[PDB]
DNA sequence: GACTATGCACG
DNA sequence: CGTGCAT
DNA sequence: AGTCATTCATG
DNA sequence: CATGAAT
């Protein structure tokens, strides 16, 4: 009982392990469904556990215990917090979890414990999971080796671009900003038709992001470079209005702040500019925001240096921030830095494989029912003989053999026949059967088209994408200058 | 620590005593901060009827309550809010904190109640909703109200039986139990003195043997 | 929007609510299964969730999330801690939860979080749940009104006496010490035969408790009064040995301490007697306990005042403690103070109702199969006619009517017949059927005996109790003086 | 805070550095307290290669480690244990803490390793059991060992794939990874110096760009 | 149920 | 200084 | 993941 | 000062 290993050979391997798992399976998004494993396990579990948006909300602690015991071998705090985030309209552009209770706020406060809250998945999240039950996607075993897990979701829209991601692993980081579902789908779609799409044209549809907190974004020149290379610096400015106050007084009102900034603290920093008297127009600073509205009123004194003051704040507080594009996702099991183009194409190809796989699944299911139906049809023409023969036999398997040797049915045909209950004998109508057969055969033709006819396939892809667009679209919140 | 109100007005300023940090958070979120304060009670409140004076003054909740309202405990009066409103879960443990709070108020801040400044707030017991983007929810506070609601929403509509304040959002909290024009509050009066002092002492008291009888004679265990 | 209520009328009602729920549904044991609702919900949920002792352990957080979301409307900490306790061989005499990982110790340390541990129910716990699936016991709706919950378990042994309980509610407390499963069952059994059992005779079988920590118990006179009235003071002394040390030195060794005392702290208090030099034989105090053994060695100096010293410690530290009987359980929905007798009788009657209810359940199930079987038998004699008639009909229900009007079968008979699959036609043997019919009828006779024949019923009760005894019995750990 | 050993003997005294308070608890439970100490590491360890000196000395874990072993950090030597043994989960995060610990030891306590006093302990990866009162469990640490075990236990026996130290008891911890006669330990030697200092710096270092290449060139992402 | 230190990359 | 999944 | 206060009865 | 289900 003793081993010798060098310090050199230990560190390399250990760090190797950690870096790997942290790079792939913890911190980085899949470029396809734009999910990190915790998120995906959350969606997948809540969904499997019929915790859909259309049914009653359910006790967060239950959701997590289930995720933790079945899929995600880590801390409940990690699972829960990540759950909570997905419930946050300000952080995500299309929230994927609905949570009842205190799930935090912009003023930065602490979400209530999983023991107080209740959650279900959202509506749009079902879309990511769409078709998962039709063998559309690669499954793995859970750590228990007791249950299987999707490595990726069917992703009925481009969540990666829409919701974004951040973003700290080993050797890489990732920051990706939210984007307008509608806009992104329009880009996606174009690229489907014209694959060799140049960035400039794609920019026409998808031009700059869309932060859930809205606000003003300037850096067209910069957004281009981001969408191109992957890295970019763009400028984000809260949205400003002027209000006039009875008494030769002027108020500066703010109704949108830059993505990912702490309204509670931002306010304190502004009042701090005033007390430490670092500018002239310092008067009163008031945060008057209630549910259903964000309003920050900074009122001035008499020498209304308004333009000077706002402009000062723009530099010296975070009322104006700078945002960074570091678009790093996992493609072919490895970290890649990427721009609108790869993040789009990878998506498309994914939907392709999904759609094909789905169709292959649907066709088989059909051809199997067709096969049984064809037999059911023959059986009717000899019903009397067949029944007598089942009676003659000695066991279930024996009858199945006799049907097969005698009348040349198949296995699957014999089995369906023999399990027929008695009341089914009540209706022996060649006609109704033949109608179903007809439908099955049109279904199969159609499927077989999407499978071996790339153009029609890409067509279906676009149809679905558009459908998702109409259902879920909403107007921009961020403005571009 | 207390979440204050932007303005100082003893004419119409509300002090909310909430059961638990988490619910208080939700409280701070939805609310008119122009004149209402959230002050949370981090778990089961000191029994100011079964605890020496040394302990009472040293208790974080109580002190914060005292210094936030102003008057003192003698007590003096108007500072500092013209409503002290108690917001707890509608459960047994919630009821227990109401017991503990009014005991304190009754014993020390006694004028406050007499002037009718102490209230208890009635969160809804039920939410009725009839899927997704088009969803409709209404609220009920009683046996009978739900009957009316169920008929209105008729078959197909699901009922939720709120287990606590944590189960509802800030907008929801506003609409039902905080917004002055929609809220339904209880107002504690006292309809004697001695009847009260006996009840408060038997129940909240250092005795037990009497509490037990009270429970035998009164708590109907069917 | 304003109501007026007095302070007098508010307090009474509110306190009423709390006291009630705390007295019944939180702090006090049911006199029958000796469970508190959290415990019972834990057992019931883990069991329903197939988390039995014979299958793999499962991630505590999962167990609790499930308990919390489905049954117990309270804090996870409360649910979990109570779970942990049930996993504790020193606190319970027959642990009802098996937990993997750090579930605490006697040296008083903090059990690991539910996010680290894994648990399953124990083996003996299945016994409490035994027969629950055969409508043996009263069910209620969960708070969701989505699922039903046992208000009491079938309780195949007297857990109340065996594991005990404490114990703090409103207006009442309860303290009950553990007892030897074997001994208690012997008492139970006697009382079944001789109902009017006097305490003195019952004491012969069940004489004094049995703490899992073993040790010495003195107070026969006192144990009598406890078992009689319900209240009692008995004396508990750790178990002491003398060891001789090369050098004219003497060591005092302790290998059992009184129920519910903190070995870590007890040790500190003993070393404290030494440093504060409150007695003479003060030398070194050492706790040398490792897994699989409790050993506390207090070694002396030279003037080996051994008898004087131990005796001093006996008073002044907790090496000797006093234990209190306050036996308060819930009978007929209300708190009662009780002694060996009521806690026994209530149990018996409970097993009675359970057993009868169980039998009623089993008999019905049988008579229903008998009824179908009798029909299956007739159908065979007319198989050919019947089949043709099912073919004639128009739907399932129509055939069922025709069988009923024509051949006078019943509903349940028609239904079983018509759902018969085709392969069943493979074997039309009046004989095998008749054999089953024969068994069913002997089963029913037997059941009907236990139902309407109190003596045989009480007999079965005793048989089962004895069986449980052999399986689960173990020798005493506490000694009586 | 540290859980000490009854006796003082630098000849054969073990210092266990455990990943997490909870596992440490289990560690303190099963063990020969006559000569082995548990010292838990409350979460992810300071990067003593990517943190100024001020921070390092201020870090609770590190200071406690330093004062408990004695020597210092210069370092001096024998005080105070004749084995420093690192016990972590067998997972990626466990491996990460091993990285962080040897970095520190390598950089500051460098003689300790050279004298071969630093060990890593190998908890089992698998438990094999074949119901209830009669149940049999055996342990495996590798791909191949489990093969041998599965054949022995043959069909019907269930396998457990330990996800961490928390999943096992104190008796179990003793038998497999603590009891000197049954434990299997790794002993860190260093087979150069410079090769080491480069590796330790590229990996654990304040640079990144190099770490990234190391990962590109070395981390096989299949 | 708040607080409290950490890694990991980056501006 | 702070981000967000991990300890 | 330790710590920290509180209720409720009782020796 | 604890105990053990609650906050
Ligand atoms: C320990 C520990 C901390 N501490 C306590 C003191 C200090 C230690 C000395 N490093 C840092 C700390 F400051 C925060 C956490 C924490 O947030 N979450 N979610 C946790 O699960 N843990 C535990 C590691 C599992 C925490
Ligand atoms: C708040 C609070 C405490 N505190 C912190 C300070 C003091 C406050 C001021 N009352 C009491 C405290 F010291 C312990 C707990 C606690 O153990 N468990 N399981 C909890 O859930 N909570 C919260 C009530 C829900 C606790
Ligand atoms: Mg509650
Ligand atoms: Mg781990």
């Amino acid at each position: 009982n003793i081993q010798n290993m060098s310090l050199e050979d230990i560190m390399g391997e250990r760090f190797g392990r950690y870096s790997k798992y942290i790079i792939q399976d913890r911190a980085l998004p899949d470029i396809r469904d734009g999910l990190k494993p915790v998120q995906r396990r959350i969606l997948y579990s809540m969904n499997k556990d019929s915790n859909t948006f259309d049914k009653s909300y359910r006790k967060s602690a239950k959701s997590v215990g289930n995720i933790m015991g079945n899929f995600h071998p880590h801390g409940d705090s990690s699972i829960y917090d990540a759950m909570v985030r997905m419930s946050q309209n300000w952080k995500n552009r299309e929230i994927l979890v609905e949570m009842h209770g205190n799930n935090g706020s912009m003023d930065g406060d602490p979400p209530a414990a999983m023991r107080y809250t209740e959650a279900r998945l959202s509506e749009i999240a079902g879309y990511l999971l769409q078709d998962i039950e039709k063998k559309t996607v690669p499954f793995a075993w859970n750590f228990d080796d007791t249950e299987k897990e999707p490595t990726v979701l069917p992703a009925a829209f481009p969540n990666l671009l829409v919701n974004g991601s951040t973003g700290i692993s080993a050797g890489y980081a990732t920051d990706i900003p939210p984007h307008n579902l509608a806009e992104v789908i329009d880009a996606a779609v174009y690229m489907i038709d014209h694959p060799t799409a140049k960035i400039d044209k794609l920019m026409e549809f998808l031009p700059g992001p869309d932060f859930p907190t809205g606000a003003i974004i300037q850096g067209r020149d910069e957004i281009k470079k981001a969408y191109e290379t992957g890295k970019g610096r763009v400028v984000v400015r809260s949205k400003t209005e002027i209000e006039k106050l009875k008494g030769g007084k002027e108020q500066i009102v703010i109704t949108e702040i830059p993505y990912e900034i702490n309204k509670a603290n931002l306010v304190k920093k502004i009042d701090d500019v005033r007390v430490n008297n670092k500018v002239a127009g310092i008067a009163e600073v008031r945060d008057e925001s209630d549910r259903d509205g964000l309003r920050i009123a900074i009122e001035l004194k008499k020498d209304a240096n308004t333009e000077l003051v706002l402009n000062y704040l723009f530099k010296y507080t975070d009322l104006q921030i700078n945002y960074n594009f570091n678009m790093v996702a996992i493609d072919n099991f490895t970290p890649r830095q990427v721009g609108i183009v790869p993040i789009l194409s990878s998506y498309i190809a994914h939907r392709r494989e999904v759609i094909l796989a789905r169709s292959r699944f649907d066709k088989e299911k059909a051809e199997k029912r067709l096969h049984i139906v064809e037999g059911l049809i023959r059986v009717i023409s000899i019903l009397d003989e067949v029944i007598a023969l089942i009676r003659a036999s000695e066991n279930k398997a024996d009858a199945k053999e006799n049907l097969k040797v005698s009348y040349d049915f198949t296995e699957e045909q014999a089995e369906a026949i023999v399990t027929l209950q008695l009341y089914r004998l009540t209706n022996t109508d060649v006609v109704v059967l033949q109608e179903e057969e007809a439908e099955l055969r049109e279904k199969i033709a159609m499927l077989a088209a999407i499978i071996g006819d790339e153009r029609t396939m890409y067509n279906l892809m676009k149809k679905e994408l558009r459908e998702v667009k109409k259902k879920f679209a909403t107007p921009r919140l961020s403005s571009l200058e | 620590k207390l979440t204050p109100a932007q303005s100082k007005n003893p004419a119409k300023n509300e002090l909310y005593l909430v059961e638990g940090d988490s619910a208080g958070g939700s409280a701070k979120q939805g609310r008119d901060r122009k004149f209402q304060a959230i002050l949370p009670l981090r778990g089961k409140v000191i029994n100011t009827a079964k605890a020496k004076m040394a302990d009472i003054l040293k208790n974080e909740e109580i002190n914060t309550m005292i210094y936030t309202i102003g008057a003192g405990v003698d007590f003096s009066i108007e500072a500092n809010y013209d409503k002290i409103i108690i917001m707890t879960d509608a459960d047994t443990d919630g009821a227990h904190i109401q017991t503990l709070l009014l005991t304190f108020f009754y014993r020390y801040m006694r004028p406050l109640v007499e002037a009718g400044h102490v209230y208890i707030a009635l969160p809804p017991l039920y939410k009725m909703s009839k899927k997704g983007k088009k969803e409709e929810v209404a609220y009920a506070w009683t046996d009978g109200e739900l009957e009316e609601l169920r008929k209105q929403f008729g078959k197909g509509a699901t009922l939720q039986r709120y287990k606590g304040l944590g189960e509802m959002n800030a907008d929801q909290l506003w609409e039902t139990t905080m917004n002055p024009e929609t809220r339904t509050l209880i107002r504690v009066t006292i309809e004697d003195l001695a009847r009260a002092e006996r009840r408060v002492n038997v129940l909240m008291g250092d005795k037990v043997e009497p509490r037990r009888k009270w429970i035998e004679d009164n708590v109907k265990f069917t």
